[PDB]
């Protein structure tokens, strides 16, 4: 009370509710503890198993695998069939029905496609991985082409142009690689409206999809299109040329993945799904 | 065999492209679940349906879970736990969609509750006061989950004996503020628990709300037939907040209420 | 030692052309053993990591895939749920977590080493005590089925064993109740 203040008066904001967009600025918020200086560990090795890294970095979720579903061959097949057909965006969709019980419903993604939904935004290579289960004594050949544009509606050239062939004289496990080559630099990610999903890829043995026709075009979402023909139809060793073999294959992310700009879609959606359909 | 095909194309992306298309990088989880996403709104109307709710300057209390939930019919779901399927109807947010691929979860929780509501009929009055406390764990006597009202008056005007029934001693932790001058409340709400973590996926209403909080608010003229009044929650991730081995991604579908 | 030998805690006869799913709890099938469920006899709190290790016995004539995965503590909670989840879309959840791989052609298997994750601090073993059970699960499922060349049962078995163990808490309580596996 002894002095008077000679200071310029400040300009000031009065700010009632704080920044909830921003995640680099201090907040203005009380801990309801003792202390104002209470923290507990952030190390992941309290808990047991010693972690390779940081277990909540995105690329824990872009580099791992997963099994997708199986297609067949049938060795009736003449001198170019087709057997696979997808696009090469990663929100690949996989319905179920339950079992036993009541009626239920309910979607699956890949590690790589539930990751990357959050967001608006995606940029980067995939890699497929696929494997044949049959017995050695088996020959045959398939070749892999990708199209960066467009589609394959109709059987393309043999040229070596972009085709990879795979004998079953040699392995029965392959993996390739289809990387990022567009004009454009990002492109969306791909959104359901229904609970009943449109395919992204034919055929399946799980979901039951049975057709092996060329898909739709979706061209703003996908980096192409990746198609499996047949070359030389297998041959077992039985005379009885009345059988067929599966093959299986698998999808991660190569190590140049990346997402951008955050989205709202999934704010109808919910990860309980064992009690709907009354 | 495992047999490495030739690549597809090559990847030449330039050096300097997070100031080319975008401003900034998205590859942290942590960083990302740092900021705000809109849960549900902290209503009161399972109460109204008694035929002796108090009416005219009483205390509106709400016990909830420090953690989001999962939308849908959970099994002990809180918006209508009157008929044989309750319900929660809140949104899916950041924090209840990556949480389920995890088996550890540890860590605080931020909150921020924003007050609205309207008096249907007469005027309006002013906003009361807003209390937000910690509940903490008792082997008996504890705070059960749901929402009650509880009256402070007497014949004549305020009473204290019934005053001091409705507060309780306000130990563990209490932030408490006028809605007239600050109607925002912002909050943040550690673990406190003896065993060193929870699991991410579960899904009953109760297992989650072993570690409750209650918010309070005190109301003039009001009604006990119908229910005007509300809160704005937005939940953030602490500073501690820590997800430890990756499982995998659990199966969703689209569901609404 | 004596707890550091190979015990046998699984075998599984495999038949042809067939889409099937088997379920266990290793870490009490391993410690209701009667060889193993009395060098533990006179204590109260266990604490270890298992070593499974699986043997495929199949010759060059076949063909066909399985898949052996592992849940972790807490399982229990969303047990209901999930044996209601075919199999071929269990196998999509399967392969992300720590599993091997059983190819029939090649006779390959692998071995698994399961670390102790547990919100407690020690494991409680004494007549009655549920904590072995609800600690993680082994799920057996067929990948593709099984086939061969004509010109009919296939086996797989598992040998389970605990190291880095320590013992505490010397006691009278009885241990959990001893069990033949049933194999």
């Amino acid at each position: 009370c002894r002095p008077v203040v000679i200071d310029p008066p400040h300009k000031y904001r009065p700010t009632y509710v704080g920044n909830m967009a921003n995640a680099d600025i201090a907040e203005a918020v009380d801990k309801l503890s003792l202390t104002s200086k209470q923290e507990l560990t952030i190390n992941h090795d309290v808990i047991g198993k010693k972690s390779d890294g940081d277990d909540m970095h995105l690329s824990t979720f872009f580099g791992r695998e997963a099994y997708m579903d199986r297609f067949e061959w049938k060795t009736t097949d003449s001198y170019d069939t087709l057997l696979f057909y997808t696009h090469v965006h990663p929100i690949l969709f996989k319905r179920f029905e339950a079992t036993s019980g009541d009626y239920d419903v309910g979607m699956l993604l890949p590690p790589v496609g539930y990751a990357t939904i959050p967001f608006s935004f995606w940029r980067g290579g995939m890699t497929f991985r696929f494997s044949i289960v049959a017995s050695a004594f088996h020959r045959g050949r398939l070749r892999i082409v990708y199209q960066p544009q467009g589609g394959l509606g109709t059987v393309p050239g043999f040229s070596a142009a972009f085709n990879r062939v795979i004998d079953l004289g040699d392995a029965r496990d392959f993996e390739v690689t289809v990387e990022w080559n567009q004009n454009i630099a990002f492109r969306e990610v791909h959104t359901t409206g229904s609970n009943v999903p449109s395919a992204q890829y034919t055929p399946g043995l799980d979901v039951g999809r049975t057709s092996q026709l060329p898909l739709g075009d979706q061209t703003s979402v996908s980096n192409g299109v990746l198609a499996v023909y047949v070359v030389n139809d297998l041959v077992s060793p039985d005379g009885g040329t009345d059988e067929s073999v599966e093959v299986n294959w698998f999808v991660k992310g190569a190590p140049s993945f990346e997402v951008a700009s955050r989205d709202t879609k999934f704010a109808r959606w919910s990860t309980h799904w064992s009690q709907e359909e009354f | 065999g495992a047999i490495t095909l030739e690549p597809f194309g090559s990847d030449n992306t330039s050096p300097e492209l997070s100031k080319l298309h975008f401003g900034e990088t998205y590859d942290h989880m942590r960083v990302l679940v740092k900021g705000y996403n809109f849960y549900k709104a902290v209503l009161d109307n399972t109460t109204i349906t008694d035929p002796d709710n108090p009416s005219g300057t009483v205390v509106i209390r709400s016990t909830v879970p420090d953690f989001p939930a999962p939308r849908g019919h959970i099994p002990n779901g809180p918006d209508k736990p009157f008929l044989p399927h309750p319900e929660n109807a809140a949104l899916c947010t950041h924090l209840t969609w990556f949480s389920p691929c995890y088996v550890a979860r540890r860590g605080g929780i931020r909150w921020k509750y924003l007050h609205f509501g309207a008096r249907f009929g007469a005027t309006d009055a002013p906003k009361g006061l807003g209390f937000v406390n910690r509940v903490p764990q008792v082997p008996y006597g504890r705070r059960p989950l749901g929402n009650e009202r509880l009256p402070l008056t007497d014949v004549n005007g305020f009473n204290p004996t019934e005053l001091s029934q409705a507060f309780s001693n306000e130990n563990g932790g209490v932030y408490a503020t006028d809605l007239d001058v600050q109607p925002a409340i912002e909050v943040e709400l550690p673990f406190y628990s003896s065993l060193r973590f929870v699991n991410p996926r579960w899904d009953d209403y109760e297992k989650i709300g072993i570690h409750r909080h209650s918010i309070d608010l005190l109301s003039y003229r009001t009604n006990g037939a119908k229910c005007e009044d509300a809160w704005m929650a937005y939940v953030a991730a602490g500073d501690d907040f820590n997800l430890s081995w990756m499982l995998s991604c659990p199966p969703f579908r689209l569901v609404n209420l | 030692n004596f707890l550091s030998r190979p015990v046998r805690i699984m075998r599984e006869s495999i038949s042809l052309d067939e889409r099937t799913s088997t379920t266990i709890a290793p870490w009490d099938v391993y410690l209701r053993h009667p060889m193993i469920n009395k060098k533990i006899a006179n204590y109260e709190y266990l604490r270890a990591n298992l070593v499974l290790e699986v043997v495929v016995n199949g010759g060059p004539f076949f063909y066909g895939k399985m898949l052996l995965g592992y849940t972790p503590f807490g399982y229990e909670d969303s047990l209901k749920n999930f044996n209601r989840i075919p199999i071929g879309h269990q196998n999509t959840m399967l392969s992300q977590q720590p599993h091997v791989k059983i190819d029939f052609c090649e006779s390959t298997g692998g071995v698994l080493h399961l670390p102790f994750v547990y919100n407690r601090n020690y494991m409680r073993i004494s007549e009655g005590s549920g904590e072995p059970a609800s600690m993680g699960e082994l799920r057996l499922n067929t990948l593709n089925a099984l086939k061969n060349i004509s010109f009919s049962v296939a086996t797989i078995t598992v040998f389970a064993y605990l190291d880095n163990v320590e013992l505490v808490a010397p006691s009278a309580n009885d241990p959990i109740t001893a069990q033949q596996p049933e194999l």
